[PDB]
């Protein structure tokens, strides 16, 4: 994926307002609630059996912060997502055994979280730019699978 | 299957949407056409510009069908039977596109329902829209 | 839904699989692991090399489940109830992978049973495998 | 998409044995039988009411031959599928209004036809190479959509 200069500007402007301590835990929690089969990868988190248990789980929050920090790193290298994420792609394949289809689900939920948090500011053109971003990140994270 | 809690959550969220249902349908379509341009292949006869009368009119039809489904959440196959016949025999949209529209409907609801779009309600709405989509593709072959 | 003709076609085609069911299941899995390497993420505890004992044994399990589904084509949700429980609550394979395995089963049948794999039978088998997949993901959420 | 040199050799060898007069019509015919909603694009083709009518339809056979000839062009330019299919991509988007998801359906039907035609010779590694080919063709045909 490649973004036009206007899309890059819109992505970067919105992201500068994203709360680093919160959006990641919200997105990861919603992934686990909306698509509960994804809980298979997170047994060590403990009880994930209700929305309240997931959303308040401190390990969900801490892990989501790391996931979104890596996402933030990708936004600093939008022309080189595959290179930027190659080590993490290898990790998710070789060590974590994560089906990359899950990366697309997390992108779905992240877009919903941005829309929920920002409201009307998350316009249809801003969403379209973020859809390119989350697709690019998912594709980059899938790239070193074999 | 939609659980009792799913049905409660969907009815509550759609009740909050209220008179905006048609507007949100049109916005979800605009989001879909912009984010997923391949979906435009089904509308070569539409002006797809922002605010077009055809997108507004069609978004109201989508919204009304969803309202019908909410009002008949216990037996959606029967309530949507005529619409599922039309999808299977005439419109013939590839099933993947229903996931794209469903996602854009969730984004639209999220952008307009700050209090109502909780994680639980998000999960229930996703299941509901997938169930509608399943009914609408159930007679394809 | 599977029509009476679909059920006839599936029973005839799968009946010709016969005692090869296990071998053909292992071949379909090999085809899937080579063609769609992301499916291997579900089998880190397996030796996935050509001819491995674990792939052969798992292929027999898949094939035997399909034979049972064919024998109970009139009430598949009930016949597969314990297996769908296991998929929803433990295995938790993302739904997309079922289409990959189904495609590789069709390829395997086409390569082995050319006289059976007519266009109509191909259509019926694809519907049947999609129906099995639907049952196996029916309890996910 | 990138085939290994071994995969390129295997796809080229098998394709040289393909009946260019039948395989395209068989794949297109099976698309219309197995995924009958795809008949929407071919109303002008006449009788599509039964499997036999579809497979025997002279317009299905003639058009399938043209589709297969385009596939052959792709197999001759595996390192530039994007450029090979750019004009047909614009045509399928702008003139024909064909959802590119149909290209993926046709590609997997073509794989089934190759398996049917070649039997034992269509080995799992040969299939894996052809899966790369049909995905690459579908991606290239989708690339100019907008
Ligand atoms: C944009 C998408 C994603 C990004 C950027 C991302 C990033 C990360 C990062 C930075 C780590 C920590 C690596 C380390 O500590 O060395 C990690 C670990 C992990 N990720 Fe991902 N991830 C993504 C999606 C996913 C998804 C969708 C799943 C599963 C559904 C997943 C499953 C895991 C697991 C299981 C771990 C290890 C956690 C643990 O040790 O308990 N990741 N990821
Ligand atoms: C939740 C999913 C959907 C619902 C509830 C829905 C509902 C409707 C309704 C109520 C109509 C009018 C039926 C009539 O005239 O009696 C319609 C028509 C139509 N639908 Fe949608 N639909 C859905 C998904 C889709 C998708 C995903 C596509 C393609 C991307 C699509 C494409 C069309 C087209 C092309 C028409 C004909 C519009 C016209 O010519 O005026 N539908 N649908
Ligand atoms: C037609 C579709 C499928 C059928 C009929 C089927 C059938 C089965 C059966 C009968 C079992 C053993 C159940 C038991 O222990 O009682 C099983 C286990 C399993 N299935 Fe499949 N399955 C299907 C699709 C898939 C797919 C698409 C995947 C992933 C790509 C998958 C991954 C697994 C895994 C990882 C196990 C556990 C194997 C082990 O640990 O030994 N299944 N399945
Ligand atoms: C996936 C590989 C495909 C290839 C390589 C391909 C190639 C072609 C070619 C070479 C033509 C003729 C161009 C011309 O005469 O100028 C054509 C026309 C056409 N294609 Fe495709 N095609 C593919 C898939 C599809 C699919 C899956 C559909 C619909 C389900 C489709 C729908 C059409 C239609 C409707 C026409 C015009 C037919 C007519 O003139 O009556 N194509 N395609």
């Amino acid at each position: 994926v490649h973004l036009t200069p206007e899309e890059k500007s819109a992505v970067t402007a919105l992201w500068g307002k994203v709360n680093v301590d919160e959006v990641g835990g919200e997105a990861l929690g919603r992934l686990l609630v909306v698509y509960p089969w994804t809980q298979r990868f997170f047994e060590s988190f403990g009880d994930l059996s209700t929305p309240d248990a997931v959303m308040g789980n401190p390990k969900v929050k801490a892990h989501g912060k790391k996931v979104l920090g890596a996402f933030s790193d990708g936004l600093a290298h939008l022309d080189n997502l595959k290179g930027t994420f190659a080590t993490l792609s290898e990790l998710h394949c070789d060590k974590l055994h994560v089906d990359p289809e899950n990366f697309r689900l997390l992108g779905n939920v992240l877009v919903c979280v941005l829309a929920h948090h920002f409201g009307k500011e998350f316009t249809p053109p801003v969403q379209a730019a973020y859809q390119k971003v989350v697709a690019g990140v998912a594709n980059a994270l899938a790239h070193k699978y074999h | 299957v939609l659980s009792p809690a799913d049905k409660t959550n969907v009815k509550a969220a759609w009740g909050k949407v209220g008179a905006h249902a048609g507007e949100y349908g049109a916005e979800a379509l605009e989001r879909m056409f912009l984010s997923f341009p391949t979906t435009k292949t089904y509308f070569p006869h539409f002006d797809l510009s922002h605010g077009s009368a055809q997108v507004k009119g069609y978004g109201k039809k989508v919204a009304d069908a969803l309202t019908n489904a909410v009002a008949h959440v216990d037996d959606m196959p029967n309530a949507l039977s005529a619409l599922s016949d039309l999808h299977a025999h005439k419109l013939r949209v590839d099933p993947v596109n229903f996931k794209l529209l469903s996602h854009c409907l969730l984004v639209t609801l999220a952008a307009h329902l700050p209090a109502e779009f909780t994680p639980a309600v998000h999960a229930s709405l996703d299941k509901f829209l997938a169930s509608v989509s399943t009914v609408l593709t159930s007679k394809y072959r």
